């Protein structure tokens, strides 16, 4: 889930896009 | 656990900005 | 609207706050 | 919606509760 | 204190009231 | 120590939500 | 006025950072 | 009050300074 | 005007998120 | 400036990357 | 690394209440 | 840097006001 990989390891502004609806 | 709670207070904050009108669904583990 | 954007980085930090484990959707639109 | 109830009038934590999942 | 069980452990909703006035 | 005083930035954002009306009393270790 | 309940969000992350051990109290009302 | 001074006027640090314990 | 510098807060923290390694600039005046 | 531009109006993602260094 | 780039979210917002209408520069690591 | 400082002792507001412009 998003816990498990950025808060294990940076995430960048396209990894995070990657949670949006 | 605290700091695993602390880290998904600026994630939602994080995922709220880069998302904006989209949004977003967030699920913890 | 900005004061609309304002209010919205505070609602999402509420309901990360009140679902917690449950989690919570943001749709403004 | 939860933008036209809890950001123009102050809303308890149990209205933020309405829109759990 | 408040620092030495909400940092520790995570609080509910219900523990933090417990420190309101 | 710094990871304490994070914490705490957190908390009584979380206070001041969770106490609104009612407020609160803060003190650190 | 949620205008009003946003200044108090950051006036107590304010408060925190300025009082630091001291502490703050946070009282609307 | 701190709400009728410090946030209808910008407070500078040493204004919220006054209402430390 | 108060409104003005709660909007600077939200900036910020949209300069750190954005600019990253990078850094950023605030300069009102 | 970047007050006068991304705080009279909403600012997406990108807008903000004009101010990085 | 992440629990540094959670210190920087709240490093900015810091320096960004203390230094008020002067600003600051924000370089990470 | 501040990063180097702040993010490994606590940083008391003189320390913070170093980094002001
Ligand atoms: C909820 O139960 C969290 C589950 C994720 C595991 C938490 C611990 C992971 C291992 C890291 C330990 C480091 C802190 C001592
Ligand atoms: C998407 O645009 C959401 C639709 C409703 C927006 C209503 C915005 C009203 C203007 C803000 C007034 C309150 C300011 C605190
Ligand atoms: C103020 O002096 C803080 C007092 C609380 C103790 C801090 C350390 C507690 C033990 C955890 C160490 C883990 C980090 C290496
Ligand atoms: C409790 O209700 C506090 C009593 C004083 C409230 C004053 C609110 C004034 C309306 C806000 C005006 C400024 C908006 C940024
Ligand atoms: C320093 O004072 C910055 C110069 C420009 C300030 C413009 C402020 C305008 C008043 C705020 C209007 C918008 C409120 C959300
Ligand atoms: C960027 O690469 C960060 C560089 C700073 C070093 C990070 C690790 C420092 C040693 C602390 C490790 C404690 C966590 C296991
Ligand atoms: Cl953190
Ligand atoms: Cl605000
Ligand atoms: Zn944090
Ligand atoms: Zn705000």
């Amino acid at each position: 889930g998003i816990v498990e990989q950025c808060c294990t390891s940076i995430c960048s502004l396209y990894q995070l896009e990657n949670y949006c609806n | 656990f605290v700091n695993q709670h602390l880290c998904g207070s600026h994630l939602v904050e994080a995922l709220y900005l880069v998302c904006g009108e989209r949004g977003f669904f967030y699920t913890p583990k």
